[PDB]
């Protein structure tokens, strides 16, 4: 059982899954509407979105007293985010501007990756070592999609038996994708291309929001139960409540370095020879140079105009 | 149930 990091609107909290009966520790307090949360363990960073302050912020959790730092601002509805701990990038969704965007860990070099055919984008999960990103959209045409972390090769992997796909997580050991649907009340899994789909928890989940994973156990927050639930990732058995009486549970992660497995950054020490952004890519050489929004990449594929 | 984050 790992530590579980979750957003709670008014704060961010850390609870030990093996001892969830106790009160959670507050990692960050004094927030308005903290929704999405993630981390870069090796950098000692925790990131969150606040939908009321229209921003993504970060804090250094390895400093006795580090302040809240605004990294990205002017985000109308930053409903989901994910940290690329390999390429050192921040990814997020905005369900009001209907966009998916990337930036450096400090918020510099913002680049809009997708801005079309998004209605209610929500959850976003990264597989940095394979250069793929995954997201849900619970809008008029609900779906799960994946694309290169460089904005390449977008395509829909799930578009049936889906309505409110709120939670999304990856199993890096088994190469599987898991998601929770809050209208259809279930958790399903599949291969990373969407094939070989199967049910984990068949039904009876009141309103699951965010989903995470550690070893053989799935963990998720539920808006109606105001709690964190758990079950076996293979059979869906052992369904149990880990941590209860939560003010307003939101996004959640298994908070462990093991959930961010070390790998070689294909960018190297060279930033891939990229003038600006060096993004993870699903195709060799597994990185791709990119530029801030509206800025053109020159003929060499490395230098921004 | 409403599924919006803001409400
Ligand atoms: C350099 C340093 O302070 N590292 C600590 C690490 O030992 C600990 O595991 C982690 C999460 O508890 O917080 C950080
Ligand atoms: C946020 C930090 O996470 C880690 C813990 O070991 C520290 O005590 C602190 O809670
Ligand atoms: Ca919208």
């Amino acid at each position: 059982a790992p530590l579980l990091l979750y957003a709670n609107r008014r704060d961010l909290r850390l609870v030990d899954a093996t001892n969830g009966k106790e009160n959670a520790t507050i990692v960050v307090g004094g927030l308005e509407d903290a929704a999405a949360v993630d981390f870069v363990f090796s950098h000692g960073l925790i990131y969150w979105s606040d939908v009321s302050e229209e921003a993504i912020k970060r804090t250094e959790f390895n400093k006795t007293e580090s302040v809240q730092n605004v990294v990205v601002s002017g985000l109308l509805s930053p409903d989901g985010l994910a940290c690329d701990w390999l390429g050192e990038k921040l990814y997020w969704t905005d369900s009001e501007t209907n966009r998916i965007e990337v930036s450096n860990l400090d918020g510099s070099l913002r680049k809009v990756l997708f801005w079309q055919e998004l209605d209610q984008p929500r959850a976003i999960a990264l597989d940095p070592s394979s250069g793929f990103m995954y997201w849900t959209d619970w809008g008029e045409v609900p779906k799960i999609e994946r694309a290169g972390m460089d904005g390449s090769s977008r395509f829909i992997i799930i578009n049936s038996e889906i309505y409110w796909p709120n939670g999304l997580t990856l199993d890096y050991e088994e190469q599987k994708l898991y998601w929770a649907d809050a209208k259809l009340n279930f958790i399903h899994k599949s291969n990373l291309d969407g094939t070989n789909r199967q049910a984990v928890v068949k039904g009876s989940l009141p309103h699951p929001f965010a989903l995470t994973l550690f070893e053989d156990i799935l963990y998720w927050t539920d808006w109606s139960t105001h709690s964190i639930l758990a079950c076996n990732k293979y059979t869906g058995e052992g369904l149990r409540e880990i941590h209860s009486d939560i003010f307003s549970p939101m996004d959640i992660h298994a908070f462990s370095q093991q959930r961010q497995p070390n790998a070689t950054n294909p960018c190297g020490i060279d930033n891939g020879g990229c003038s600006h952004l060096c993004l993870m890519s699903p195709v060799k050489p597994f990185y791709q140079c990119a530029c801030p929004t509206g800025v053109k990449l020159l003929e060499n594929g490395k230098t921004c105009k | 149930n409403s599924n919006a984050i803001k409400n």
